[PDB]
């Protein structure tokens, strides 16, 4: 966002890097959710115990998401 | 046919405790809908299995009846070939094959020879077992 300079340009440059933003957001929400069920069915096949473990993340880039 | 159940459990309850097994299998023989509703309350002798592997005894009852199977805990395995049972958990499998341990100090003190077996599963906050012994 530094070396884009986008609080100068037209919104056809913006709307592309706005939707391009989204992409990269879809692809951390997607695959991570495949890295969660991932994750799921390791858990399952190692059958160790029901922790309360937290799936509650809120990771860096939500906050610029807003 | 809950009386019906009620007059069976009486009848096990006077039934000579010597043909436990035949006698409760012909029994389930009359009503077998009602079947593995009487292996829960009817009091039977055990069942020695055979741990291939380690060359030990291993009772059988319902807590290391996984699926159909039995959790050997002198190896964690299951017989039959299940390899989709309920594992115990890996802090548990420490405690139970000491468990094993301590029962089989236990026995040998007491029995001075016999088979014994202690098992384990979870509890939210604890857990919980059952320990087998039959001389």
């Amino acid at each position: 966002l530094g070396t884009r300079k986008l609080m100068h340009v037209a919104y056809e440059e913006f709307e592309k890097v706005m939707v391009a933003c989204f992409e990269v957001f879809q692809t951390w929400d997607d695959e991570y959710e495949k890295l969660q069920v991932l994750l799921r069915d390791i858990v399952k096949r190692k059958r160790e115990e029901n922790l309360k473990m937290v799936w509650r993340i809120n990771p860096a880039h939500r906050k610029l998401q807003a | 046919s809950d009386q019906q159940l009620d007059c069976a459990l009486d009848l096990m309850r006077r039934l000579p405790p010597q043909q436990i097994e035949k006698n409760l299998s012909d029994l389930i023989d009359l009503v077998p809908s009602l079947c593995e509703d009487l292996l829960s309350s009817v009091d039977q002798p055990l069942k020695i299995a055979r741990d291939k592997v380690v060359g030990k005894d291993y009772l059988l009852c319902d807590y290391n009846r996984d699926g159909d199977s039995y959790r050997s805990p002198w190896s964690n395995k299951y017989d039959p070939p299940l390899e989709d049972g309920a594992m115990p958990s890996a802090r548990l499998r420490k405690l139970e094959v000491e468990a094993n341990n301590a029962f089989d100090q236990y026995r040998d003190l007491y029995f001075e020879g016999g088979v014994s077996s202690v098992y384990l599963w979870d509890l939210d906050h604890g857990f919980a077992g059952v320990i087998l012994i039959k001389k």
